[PDB]
């Protein structure tokens, strides 16, 4: 209940923002050209890597609005259904990434360590069943999350102004972050106990699993660290805004991670991952 | 030793012969076709 | 060799048991016919192979059970709440399905016990509606039952023989002990009248 | 001795001949183009398909896989009747008895099994089991529910008597490996083409090489008989498919494109004859005119190579089988 | 739209389908091992450590292996060497005594260099095992390797010997990019030889697992 107004920076953020939207409508759009138009197969990991992209596309699918928003702005701003669809579209393009990205690692992990296990081998019937089974769990936490007139203002009016609920976000910030790099430190180390290392098929493994860890930290911590420093000032102490001010920035600052992240997602992953 | 152009005007003859048996030359109507579906 | 052995007041409850040996009792749908003292027979129930589709004659619905032991080999049909129109001998009858198959090609030795629905009327036996489905194959099997022990299959699709001989067409079977002539159109079965040969 | 008799063997051949089937069949009007199509789609392998044999009815068709299965499906509503376990996971070949009720199929165990369909138990069980040959069985068609003809790698080949099980006659004079062979619809004679780029004509009551076909380069892996029964086709591993005439001990003429570089893995007819269909190993068959050699069209649709070939009896359908482990029934 | 006998046929052909679909995704989970040698060369006793075609089952560390053993087979191997385009590695065996026996040597890389360079196998590793190593220290010791190999017969001598013929023998590989070649020379039996199958086992499998990702 302490809207900063200023724009400062305000005013230059939708063109990061936009500007990160721009590039992430492309790329990961050829990927899915190359995807159907080439590749064929189908086994179980391009399965579950299409899985990604689905996500990917859908966040550009927003656009209509979004050039709406264009044109949108201060400026016409309706403050209607598409402001409350588009907001439920960020956050289930967020936490499809999530969920995929683990399980791409996951994956990988039980290719290498553990050869022979059944997890292996996987009909592709199985792999879609488990892959709407990941989305009907995102979708379920992004309506669970969820839980506007007065056009953007009102629309962001949502700031501040949440005891036992930071902890939710904490455990799903938390789990898949440790889960990435257990699983990352046990394939290097098991695959550097194996005397094949000096072959380069396995050393572009490490390098993607390494890469795949990097990607998702970069991207991820600072929204887990904004949220904590929130939840530790109110701990700690009815409205010294201007420690709310700084927090709010702060907010405003790490949304762009989290695009550019979905955008960064297509040299990391579809390049360094196959051999 | 039979001689050679005989034999394929009989080869010829007997091919022609039947020459409607098999709808694989003329395609027959899926009316009749067991395999329609 | 292939065989089969099986073995109250009203109201109660009773369990019967069907032993099959000499066969794959596994790949084989068993049925269940209960034959009437003197008033011919009747179709009770029937287990296809693998314990999955079941199906029960509509006037002892609900109220009889059967099941398989699969691994045992036994075919059990619990019967419960039994009611005085159920004194009869019952018959255990196998069969078996795929494209030239011989359904209900044996029966058991029977065990007696004491307390749409076409019409199927009785050599020639007549019909309700006529048994030619699309696909060219017309279901009408010729049972007889000589005195003295089960009914065997003489004449299945009234062209197949299991010196006799057997033909007809739609609505009109003919052929040329107790003479049955059987229908398999629909799931419950009609079992005919029943003529007798003598002298 | 040896050289002046084949001399006088080819100079009676080139005597006895004048003109081929084509200068007579100039006036012939081409067949045209020959649309097919899939009808049917078979499915349930899990590994390359190597033989595949019609019924005598014309509805049910027996198939070999490397997955140490044996399969019979009901073409008209892809069912499956039966699914016998193979003894020995290696199988090249397989085999429908006329009587509908017994199967046979070989492989690189040496051993013809025998199959039997129709028993009380309602389980197929082998009902014979065949040895004596020293190589790798390639085929092997039956004569009746009691005889049997095999050609395996010891470039030999065998008629048996199912009920004792051992060689009623050996038929022998090949010095190359036998791929196939094909019974006359007589069953009294069949042809047989060996690796020796050479056909041999053999007598089943008498058995011994009535006559012998020359001018393939290479080996010979297909060949089926015309169904007037005077003449026969082969098809090399050399992109060449021939067609040779029994009584006229001569080739009457070849089948060759030049776009065409694979070898030949099947070959076969039609109820009248006018077609030759032929499998290859560009993943396509492509059927060409009996008289006209002209390529009316290809059944192509296989992601693999073709190996296997047939045509119903009743001259309607025609099913092929390729190592994609599947099995298209066209018309 | 079926009568009663149709659809018990589907239902026993749906049955049919499943128990082929676990029998395969049963069969699916093992290693299949194809072996070759140049004749009395070894195999008896890889063989001895756990008609036509010979198949043999052993099971080690809760995986079931598979062994074929083609030797009795006199036909072309051009007419049937393609129906093992599937199996997970190749067994060579070679023994360590023909050099100075007539020359065998030269017709065990022949061989080697036939199956090798073969278009069939192209992605699939082949295990080289080495018979008959004390022997061999014994021929040496006697006689020099000369023989069979005039140019750069080498030093009498374990270290250069065994270490020269080696060379040799993955030398006739030319798909160096795809195919892997691992040698090992036969110990006393001390069951170690079916470690070392183990072990090359499931390299071949990382890396064939890692392929399609």
């Amino acid at each position: 209940c302490c809207v900063f107004r200023d724009d400062f920076i305000a005013k230059v953020l939708p063109p990061v923002l936009g500007l990160e939207f721009i590039f992430g409508l492309l790329g990961n759009g050829l990927a899915l050209w190359i995807f159907c138009f080439h590749l064929k197969s189908w086994k179980s990991s391009r399965i579950f890597l299409f899985n990604l992209a689905v996500a990917d596309f859908l966040l550009i699918i927003c656009l209509p609005f979004v050039m709406d928003y264009y044109v949108r702005r201060s400026d016409w701003k309706f403050g209607d259904i598409p402001c409350r669809l588009v907001l439920f579209m960020f956050a289930m393009n967020r936490q499809g990434s999530i969920i995929f990205l683990t399980v791409v690692a996951v994956d990988r992990y039980f290719r290498v360590v553990h050869p022979h296990h059944a997890l292996n081998k996987i009909s592709n019937w199985t792999a879609a069943i488990i892959s709407c089974l990941l989305w009907g769990i995102t979708v379920g936490l992004t309506v669970h999350l969820l839980k506007q007139n007065g056009t953007a203002n009102v629309c962001i009016s949502f700031s501040i102004c949440f005891r036992w609920h930071e902890a939710m976000f904490l455990l799903e910030f938390f789990l898949p972050l440790g889960i990435i790099l257990f699983c990352s430190a046990r394939i290097i180390w098991s695959l550097r106990q194996r005397q094949m290392d000096r072959h380069a098929k396995i050393k572009r493994a490490i390098t993607f699993i390494m890469v795949v860890a990097i990607v998702f930290v970069i991207c991820f911590l600072p929204s887990v660290v904004v949220r904590i420093h929130i939840f530790w000032l109110l701990h700690t102490s009815t409205q010294n805004c201007e420690v709310y001010r700084s927090v709010d920035l702060a907010f405003f600052i790490t949304l762009s991670f989290t695009y550019m992240n979905s955008m960064l997602d297509p040299v990391v992953y579809y390049f360094s991952s196959p051999s | 030793r039979i001689k050679v152009s005989k034999a394929a005007a009989d080869l010829m003859a007997y091919c022609e012969a039947h020459a409607k048996e098999d709808p694989l030359l003329t395609p027959v109507p899926a009316s009749e076709n067991p395999f329609r579906e | 060799d292939v065989q089969l052995v099986e073995s109250v007041q009203p109201g109660g409850s009773r369990k019967l048991s069907c032993s099959a040996s000499g066969f794959a009792f596994s790949s084989f749908g068993m049925h269940w016919v209960r034959q009437a003292p003197e008033k011919g027979l009747e179709w009770v129930a029937y287990i296809s192979s693998g314990s999955g589709t079941i199906y029960y004659a509509d006037t002892v619905k609900g109220r009889f059970t059967i099941s398989r032991d699969d691994p045992k080999n036994t075919l059990f049909l619990q019967m419960t709440s039994l009611r005085s129109e159920d004194t009869a001998m019952y018959y255990c009858v196998r069969s078996i399905y795929y494209y030239g198959s011989s359904p209900f090609d044996f029966w058991g030795q029977g065990t007696t016990l004491t307390v749409s629905d076409i019409v199927m009327t009785q050599i020639s036996c007549r019909s309700s509606k006529s048994l030619l489905h699309s696909n060219g194959n017309t279901y009408l099997y010729w049972f007889l039952q000589r005195p003295g022990q089960s009914p065997q299959l003489l004449i299945y699709r009234m062209s197949n023989l299991a010196r006799f001989s057997g033909s007809g067409s739609g609505t009109a079977f003919t052929l040329t002990g107790v003479y049955y002539c059987m229908q398999h159109l629909e799931y419950p079965l009609t079992f005919g009248a029943g003529t007798k040969l003598e002298l | 001795e040896a050289e002046q008799l084949k001399n006088q063997i080819r100079d009676a051949r080139k005597a006895c001949a004048d003109a081929t089937l084509s200068q007579i069949t100039n006036n012939i009007d081409p067949v045209g183009r020959i649309q097919m199509r899939t009808r049917r789609t078979l499915r349930g392998h899990l590994a390359k398909i190597y033989a595949m044999h019609w019924g005598t009815d014309s509805r049910l068709l027996v198939s070999a896989s490397q997955d140490g299965k044996l399969i019979i499906w009901d073409s008209y509503t892809t069912n499956k009747v039966h699914a016998i376990p193979l003894r020995s996971s290696w199988v090249m070949t397989c085999a429908y008895a006329p009587s509908g009720n017994y199967v046979a199929c070989g492989g690189l165990d040496n051993i013809c099994s025998i199959y039997n369909l129709k028993t009380r138990e309602g389980n197929v069980r082998v009902s014979r089991e065949l040895a004596g040959h020293t190589g790798y069985l390639s085929c092997c068609r039956f004569l009746d529910d009691n005889q049997i003809v095999t050609s395996s790698g010891d470039t030999t080949c065998a008629l048996w008597d199912i009920e004792t099980g051992q060689q009623t006659t050996t038929f022998t004079g090949h010095t190359g490996d036998v791929m196939s062979l094909s019974l006359a619809p007589d069953t009294r004679l069949f042809v047989s083409g060996a690796c020796d780029a050479s056909a041999k004509l053999w007598d089943v009551r008498e058995g011994m090489c009535r006559q012998t076909f020359t001018g393939h380069e290479s080996d010979i892996n297909a060949i089926c008989f015309f169904p007037n029964g005077n003449a026969f086709a082969t098809g090399s591993d050399d992109a060449t498919c021939r067609l040779f005439d029994l009584r006229a001990d001569q080739e009457l003429m070849t089948y060759s494109h030049d776009n065409i570089i694979c070898g030949i893995t099947s070959v076969s007819f039609s109820k009248s004859g006018r077609l030759l269909l032929a499998g290859y190993d560009d993943f396509n068959c492509n059927v060409w005119d009996a008289l006209k050699a002209d390529r009316a069209g290809v059944l192509a649709g296989h992601d693999n190579r073709v190996s296997c070939l047939g045509v119903t009896d009743d001259g309607m359908a025609v099913a092929t089988g390729s190592w994609d482990s599947f099995l298209k029934i066209w018309n | 739209t079926l009568s009663a006998e149709d659809k018990a046929a589907v239902e026993r052909s749906k049955m049919i389908d499943r128990n082929l679909r676990e029998d395969g995704e049963k069969a699916a989970r093992e290693v299949k091992l194809l072996l070759l040698g140049a004749g009395e060369s070894g195999k008896s006793t890889i063989v001895k450590q756990m008609t036509g075609i010979v198949e043999t089952h052993f099971t080690f560390k809760d995986l079931h292996f598979k062994m074929f053993d083609v030797g009795a087979q006199r036909s072309e191997r051009k007419k049937w060497i393609h129906c093992f385009e599937g199996v997970t590695a190749i067994i060579f065996c070679v023994a360590l005594s023909d050099y100075d026996l007539v020359n065998r040597m030269h017709e065990s890389m022949k061989l080697f260099d036939s199956i090798c360079n073969n278009k069939w196998f192209t992605d699939t590793s082949i295990i080289l095992f080495l018979n008959k190593k004390d022997l061999f220290e014994e021929k040496i010791k006697k006689s020099p390797l000369t023989i069979c190999y005039p140019e750069y017969a080498g030093s009498n001598t374990y270290e250069e010997a065994a270490a020269y013929i080696q060379c040799q023998f993955e030398d006739l590989n030319k798909r160096k990019d795809t195919k892997e070649i691992y040698t090992h020379f036969t110990c006393s039996t001390d069951t170690k030889n079916v470690q070392f199958v183990f072990d090359a086992v499931t390299d071949v499998i990382i890396k064939n697992n890692l392929k399609d990702c």
